[PDB]
């Protein structure tokens, strides 16, 4: 609300969108860029918010700012955005800042779900998948929400450089991110005994 | 609790319908 | 906000209601029941929501879906209602579960 | 948990910035 002489927030609507597949092969990971738009399904509605209500761009994923004991982070904004000023007047503004994290996930027995560093739960078995019979681990999320590439070449977003050995990449988007992590066999992996 | 509560839209709710 | 081509949440407010007592007693434990209705004190403030901003009825209670681990629940809506599209125009919509 | 997450505007965002 811009009023006379001072401006104030009415209100500052916050939600983490996640980036579609597509998007995580073709735009981040094979040229390190984002789209300046988030179109999810939020609430059984499709929404599309515009990064500063401007029209779509690729945007430069860079690297964050440095903390201690933290894992590697990028982003392509900084600055939120806020509607220039109108007196007398309730005005919105749109912020869209695509950020990629590296994050530790780890996973109790019987390994049918698995938590990420940020504390959201991703409630399908970190060994979950198409082969090997992989197919029977747990899943809550549906079908399409899943997705696995064969012989994919993880591309660094810092040094963009191109990984020498192709992993089997599993994807899957939950309602508020999506989560990458390396496909391998359970019962070489875990154990019950140490 | 974090795992009971980030359970609440899989069990209350519908993620993935369109209307 | 419903856009040209495109439609966009300005808002999402989220809130927990209590039951009242006689709805408790009554309504849920009497028949199974909800009202569709929320009328509760939030903020020092009496308010009122309606389900699908409609007029108020009384909706059976469902099992809620099985997950891994996790107690027994009910629920009376899946779904969250939105507003209907009216191009440039912000529209609200309430739900109520 | 809490310390990774309430460094996410000291990494992502700019906190001193007044346009």
């Amino acid at each position: 609300w811009f009023g006379h002489r001072y401006s104030q927030f009415m209100g500052i609507f916050e939600d983490r969108a996640p980036v579609p597949f597509e998007e995580v092969i073709d735009k981040i990971n094979a040229k390190g860029v984002c789209r300046s738009t988030a179109k999810y399904v939020r609430n059984n509605m499709e929404t599309t918010a515009f990064h500063r209500d401007d029209h779509e761009t690729d945007m430069e994923l860079k690297p964050a700012k440095v903390a201690t004991r933290t894992s590697r982070g990028w982003h392509t904004t900084d600055l939120k955005y806020n509607p220039s000023r109108v007196e007398a007047f309730h005005r919105y503004g749109t912020t869209v800042n695509c950020i990629v994290e590296e994050v530790d996930a780890r996973s109790v027995y019987p390994y049918d779900e698995f938590v990420l560093a940020t504390g959201d739960f991703v409630y399908m078995s970190p060994f979950y998948g198409y082969r090997e019979g992989s197919h029977t681990e747990h899943t809550s999320y549906a079908a399409d929400r899943f997705k696995q590439v064969d012989g994919f070449y993880a591309r660094d977003l810092t040094t963009k450089a191109r990984a020498t050995s192709p992993t089997t990449r599993n994807l899957l988007t939950t309602p508020k991110f999506t989560v990458a992590w390396d496909w391998v066999p359970k019962r070489p992996a875990v154990c019950t005994m140490t | 609790v974090q795992r009971r509560n980030q359970l609440h839209d899989l069990r209350f709710a519908d993620i993935d319908t369109v209307i």
